């Protein structure tokens, strides 16, 4: 659901701007996507049994396929990473009181497990 | 990981419950009697200790308890004897040696091997302690106390290595080579645990001759013991018969020793209770077989067990009795289904599933009884004003009464069905309604609250 | 596969404490594995307790009370495989109550009911101080004065302390929902 | 549904800190990415037949892709030991209430198996 | 939708109750997953030809993904056992009522029916 | 959710409209499909062992299938890169306001990444 | 990576202006990449605008605004990678400002208020308007009362421009709302 | 693994404040990891703060705050593998405050009142302004005139600044409802 | 990344605590004694930079103030003597030139070797300074300042790589090879480094010289530090225990070493409180083993530890007393679990799980206390009007009294529950609730109020 996340980011970001700390999220990164030259050079072993000689050319657009799966996972990975990030320095913004500290992090925690959980989610 | 058996518990439990208050430091401790209520004895203590220790981490609370005691009850190696309340018709204790102290490093000793570091330390600084004490004059303390003191060392040697416990033993033999009832079975349980040690047959010369030698309940205790050590089933067992003659036994809970049957004051001593749990689970360890574990018989008048030997498959009781009566035997066991034999008649048993009791009428003439476990064609069985109508009647009518004046008191439903819930409560707690309907009007009670409340 | 206790549990504890114990599990391949204790008076008569997934270490590390009999046998059970009971003789605690409450130190009222004069006693309380709460707070106040109560009670010789634990139940599920109402959409 | 998760935990924790238990749920696990490196040397089998010599280092994007699967797997493993553990500390702390132990019990291994459903639907 | 199968097993659970028959469900087992050792030992299998010799050791991590997925299925499988087990117990309770069985009985299992199709939904 | 999608465009274009700023979405692009002689001519490789002459021609069909989803995943970081130029102009007409700046721009950011969010779950 | 500029920033820019900077990757692969510009006065005070991303051809262009102040850092910013800052001097413009109304062509009302005095005027006055288009109109009558006061303050020497923007900001929002519950189911 | 601290704590820092530490650990793979700092008086008595996950780097820095102890200890936990603790000895703080409201420059009025009296005092204030608030405002009066009490109360010598922390927790839920109210369907 | 020892930490909180004020001009820094108030001593803040640079990102704000204030107490290399407050009853500062300033450039020196960039230019600016003016005279400098000027050079040179530090050394050798106790003991003190840099046997020929030559604390403080120079067990174990005598430590936070004993102002001065803690971690770093690290003993009257042994895997301390009385040792360790030894009577310790702590009573002629750390067969154990009722019905009778005026004040209900909140804090503020019932009722409160917020 992204309306509980950005309702997760908006709690996050309403809560940093009244204890006087102005931080935005930054924008997420995106994996580079594979270029056709790229995979056309991975399907180039080339081999020389003694009954003669083979190419694997003609595969190139499955390595293209199997590239473009592994861009898919790796910015999903990136994506985890920004999150995990994002979950950090809310609660590092977080354990600074001095006293209800414990508590305000319970429940900030278990909000931000719920974010949390959104990014399991979208792992699998 | 292990666990306590069946008597070991049910005697600690009895004890517990019953010997067991607060000592004049702070340190909750066993006192000495029911009715002195006054003395509390660190020696009793290390009995417990004894009694208890190869299941200690069962009951972790009480041996630390007592252990704090008999810290604060030591002065510099060698531990107090009384710890007295004043009789009203800052320190109140007795300052003299405690008697029996040897005992005291041998409890400490079985509860190092078996654990407990700080009871492993206590032993070898009393050890040390005492030592000396004895080097300094010769042989000049109690004799009971110096063979513990040997059967201390022998324990101290064998868990922690040092090798002056050796030399020192040694030395100690000569001492009780040097040298009642109770100290003559302590001399020979020390002779048999220095035989088991140095195999040397001078030390079984002696035990033979405490053997041929051979009221207050303990010495009877002390005196099985040594049979135990020995190996004579006929001493051993006459002296734990002698011991179960005067014991108070209930299957769940309690196992108390008397101290005296005959005795105005029967009681629980505190010295004599863990000697009995002591003497009772070295029987069983000792001559019992594995599984059928017999630890409690109630014997009228004189009657003794002599022998128990798991011959085969089968466990033989020989037992001397008179002017016929009943005996009744409790073993410890798993199985569920085993015959036993009194004579030849074929008598049956109760067996729950890991308490056996036999209930026989015995021949005045020396009698066996076999007990054979998991047989084939087993023959032994295993066999052993107002009314509520009116009372009934009478909820219906006090729950319709108070769910009507709730509702009149106060319009809200949400208020009333709370009442119904709470009148459900109170003609409970007069016991006017079976629990079954009680409980489902209770049920339906609270769900039809949270519903009114959810309605509104 | 087999089931062990790494700790050994505590015979002869008091009559409504809770002790630990330290249960690990013999062929567990790599997983996390269900447990239930049933703990209660003779092996027919078991009211089950401390539901949870055990480590993947195969060791569980769980929670079991003690119920107000003499004997009181306790069964981890694996939940499908090899299962194990020990028994335990917990202290039994007097039906009657005797409560002193104490004012200016050394004088003391001491008072004892019998249980259903004080269970009656202490509901015809709960009952009055619910009513209250309802016309001053609201259904918030049916918890809130409920609890007090209770608490009142609890001074007194009166109803038990687990009670509490309902309501304190009750209120925590409420309060979930709240929170809930305001995070999602 | 990631709400019913948050209302699970957030009772979970509600009811730990009213038994006067402050303990927060600590943030999952993250199984390790699997390096190109490693990839790369795990498809460097190369064999000699008597035809000739040949090795699958073309096939580094396949086995690469294969270990971006077996992360995504260890990653949900990771996460349902964590939400065990959840379930484990919440039962062992309600489970010490002396005589309505059973019945509370009975409504909050309900709830947690609610929750333990939810952890079952994202296995698939 | 996780929501309905709560409700279903709070339904069972109330019912069981107040039949005075406090019974709660045990939680679901999970399938054993799988060891790095035990996919190693499983791409072992090596071949001398008149070629030459090979061996599959280099698809060790195809056969720990194959494993991964029969981890997945295996605990599908359990789950479906344990609610299976669950709709077994609840019409047991429910059949011993003397005249009125039929009839709450239809309602019940369309109830835990609605909860079997849940499951199989959860199976594909 | 293409609701919440709408929702966050529909915000943008207002907000740029009241800024004086008329500039509405341009259609996305979509990739080029694979027409079946570029899979013919993918699978023509033929090649001559000392065993004989053999060609990949009846893998056509599989070729074509890999090319199809290629699209399909072209397609998709299409979408992406006509999105995230969504999410720059937006915010580079919001960055412009001389001291509140920074606030509106936070909670600006705040949706777009709620619409960032929507496209990494479109990517999965 | 390495950042480069390929427009130079206008040195000497008008208070409260803005400027586009054409700012482009170097070895960025084929995707769009995030960047923020912190702009603020000396290198440890920034405050963050411009968030995006970058185009696949590795060149952004982003809108830079001009502080207050004489000295201003403006630091792009890769969001992981590299980056790199620029100083400008940005013309200073007074705190008091002088308005002159002009009527009747020659003849013109010239005055200046200090910024307090101004300030609680302006407040005062967007109090005054907001009540009477909330009972005049209704919560949408806030917004637009709201935004004539602010335009009939903009008139004299009152509250700065930028505040509309807030409103302006408020009211999209909004209409974004009803526009969606117009739309879906 | 192994973690280590590639700052040094600060010892002896003030009653009340916060410091960064700069965690990092050993072996960790490519991934973020957890994290949680149990701070708080001997190692037997540890309140926990500072969730988060650290950097792919294996870095983390955090904030611990300094408890009203002489000895602290600060143990950062990978929450499942190795943990480390060092000990802090804070500067005690007196639980009595003495407050000076400087008036006419020199004169100043001192005074200081016991904790009890202080704590009571600020809550009844609070109550008549929270009462007063809901009477003006709403239940968003609530939270302002709670604010503006709390606010008032830490001018003078009352109940301490941290609980409007509190406060200021429970308006942000609060806003960020009504946000995301305004943005779905 | 290193973090600071037990009694270092110890040592400077305490001098933080209580010696710690404001500058005349602006810098916090630390003022000479409790009493005097007035005068800051920019040496005296040198010695505490001494004794904290080990460890100097621990306490970095008081290092970075202590830097500038030393700073602003330069006039051009040379830094004044005393900053002094005006007694009532713009600079304020005498301007000679401070005595032992050589100490503060060994001081600038040593922060600089452990980083602090700033301290090692300063430290070479005034190395540079003081050398010019030294040169210009030739010997006619405070003489330990010129004992210390070495210390710092050796140091420089280590640290720096600049050849002309070495020349300087030994042109500065010939000096000090050119002329009370704590002068000898600097002396010693640079004659030990000079040999360990250079080896030339004429500075061991001086040192021991000064050794075989041997109130106001800080005499015995460089003396120990000269002897752990030398390596003379017997002067450094000598002068450390003296050091001992009379200083006040407790466990958790506070060491403070008194200036005299005998004298009425003991107070803590804070010329030699540095120079204790440099003494007494000296003395732990060279002597004492990897792990247990001896730094406090309370020796009452005379007693003298003199030697501190570690053979093999265990300590020997061999320490003379008078008049029997018991003296109490505290090491700083890791292990929980170790044996004491005091004679050969097997005495008990304390022992925390950083700090282990002995108290035995030692006889009055020379006496050996082994400790052996993990030991074998361990012995030493590791032993060491109204009322709440009356207070409980009044807090219920008051939080019934405040919910029930709020309700009649206000007829809301949130305002109640909101009331009920702030009822339990104000009973919790007079203590009349225990804190558990306290903390349940305002969580229930704190859900309550919000769920009636919700209900309306």
């Amino acid at each position: 659901g992204t309306k509980i996340i950005i309702n997760v980011i908006f709690f996050d970001i309403i809560l940093a701007l009244l204890m006087m700390s102005f931080a935005s999220i930054q924008p997420p990164s995106i994996a580079n996507p594979p270029t056709v030259a790229q995979a056309q050079a991975q399907a180039n072993i080339t081999w020389n049994l003694t009954v003669g000689s083979i190419n694997w050319e003609w595969l190139w657009p499955v390595f293209y396929f199997v590239d473009w799966l592994i861009w898919i996972v790796t910015t999903i990975f990136a994506v985890v990473a920004f999150i995990f990030n994002v979950f950090t320095t809310s609660l590092s913004l977080l354990a600074s009181v001095p006293i209800v500290g414990p508590f305000l992090l319970m429940f900030a925690v278990i909000i931000n497990f719920v974010l949390i959980w959104e990014v399991v989610k979208l792992i699998r | 990981v292990s666990l306590p058996p069946l008597y070991v518990e049910d005697a600690v439990n009895a004890e517990i419950q019953q010997l067991w208050s607060k000592s004049p430091t702070g340190v909750y401790a066993f006192h000495e009697a029911p009715s002195v209520n006054n003395s509390f004895w660190p020696d009793d203590n290390a009995k417990f200790l004894e009694s208890i220790a190869p299941w200690w981490q069962s009951y972790s609370s009480y041996v630390n308890s007592t252990l704090q005691f008999l810290q604060q009850s030591d002065v510099n190696g060698l531990f107090i004897k009384r710890f007295e309340y004043p009789l009203n018709p800052w320190w109140e204790a007795v300052w003299g040696e405690n008697y029996y102290e040897g005992e005291i490093i041998y409890a400490l000793a079985l509860l190092g091997k078996y654990g407990n570091s700080q009871a492993l330390q206590m032993a070898q600084q009393a050890w040390l302690s005492y030592y000396n004490q004895l080097k300094a004059y010769n042989g000049a303390t109690y004799t009971s106390s110096l063979a513990r003191f040997i059967m201390a060392t022998i324990l101290l040697y064998n868990i922690t290595g040092n090798t002056q416990y050796s030399n020192a033993y040694t030395q100690l033999a000569n001492w009780l080579l040097q040298y009642f009832l109770d100290i003559s079975a302590m001399a020979g349980q020390a002779m048999m645990a220095l035989y088991a040690v140095t195999k040397n047959i001078t030390y079984l010369l002696d035990a033979q001759l405490v053997m041929n030698a051979i009221y207050y309940t303990y010495k009877s205790e002390l005196v099985s013991e040594f049979g135990d050590a020995i190996g004579n089933n006929t001493l051993a067992s006459l002296a734990i018969s002698r011991v179960w003659q005067r014991t108070s036994y209930t299957y769940p809970t309690s196992y108390i020793y008397y101290v005296a049957r005959y005795g105005s004051g029967l009681q629980m001593n505190s010295e004599t209770q863990p000697w009995g749990d002591v003497a009772t689970q070295f029987y069983v360890n000792t001559w019992s077989p594995s599984n059928l574990d017999l630890f409690w018989a109630s014997l009228p008048n004189n009657n003794y067990i002599t022998n128990q030997t798991w011959n085969g498959t089968a466990l033989f009781i020989h037992l001397y009795a008179y002017q016929q009566s009943q005996v009744q035997l409790i073993f410890l066991t798993t199985t569920v289904n085993f015959n036993v034999l009194v004579n030849g008649n074929y008598t049956n048993y109760e067996a729950n599933h890991q308490i056996m009791q036999i209930a026989p009428t015995l021949e005045p003439g020396p009698n066996t009884i076999i007990i054979i476990p998991n047989p084939k064609n087993q023959v032994s069985q295993n066999t052993n004003t107002l009314t509520q109508n009116e009372l009934m009647l009478l909820g219906f009518v006090i729950y319709f009464v108070i769910i009507m004046v709730t509702y009149g008191v106060s319009r809200n439903k949400t208020i009333t069905v709370l009442s119904s819930i709470v009148a459900v409560a109170i003609v409970y707690a007069l016991a006017l309604w079976p629990t079954y309907m009680a409980f489902i009007l209770g049920a339906v009670g609270f769900f039809m609250l949270f519903y009114s409340i959810s309605r509104r | 596969g087999t089931i062990s206790l790494l700790s050994t549990p505590p015979v002869n504890p008091p009559a409504y404490s809770y002790f630990y114990i330290e249960f690990q599990f013999l062929p567990t391949n790599n997983t996390p594995q269900p447990y239930a204790i049933f703990v209660g008076p003779n092996p027919n008569n078991l009211t089950e307790v401390a539901e949870g997934y055990t480590l993947s270490n195969g060791t569980g590390y769980a929670r079991v009370p003690v119920i107000n009999a003499q004997t009181e046998y306790v069964d981890i059970v694996w939940v499908n495989q090899n299962y194990t009971m020990f028994e335990i003789f917990p202290q039994i605690q007097n039906a009657t109550t005797t409560v002193t409450l104490s004012a200016n130190n050394n004088q003391g009222f001491s008072f004892s009911l019998p249980t259903w004069v004080s269970w009656v006693i202490g509901a015809v309380l709960m009952l009055i101080f619910m009513g209250v709460g309802w016309k001053f707070m609201g259904p918030a106040g049916l918890a809130i004065f409920g609890i007090f109560g209770l608490f009142i009670a609890m001074f007194f010789g009166l109803l038990p302390s687990y009670l509490m634990y309902v309501i304190l139940f009750i209120v925590a599920i409420v309060g979930a929902r709240i929170l809930t109402k305001q995070l999602g959409g």
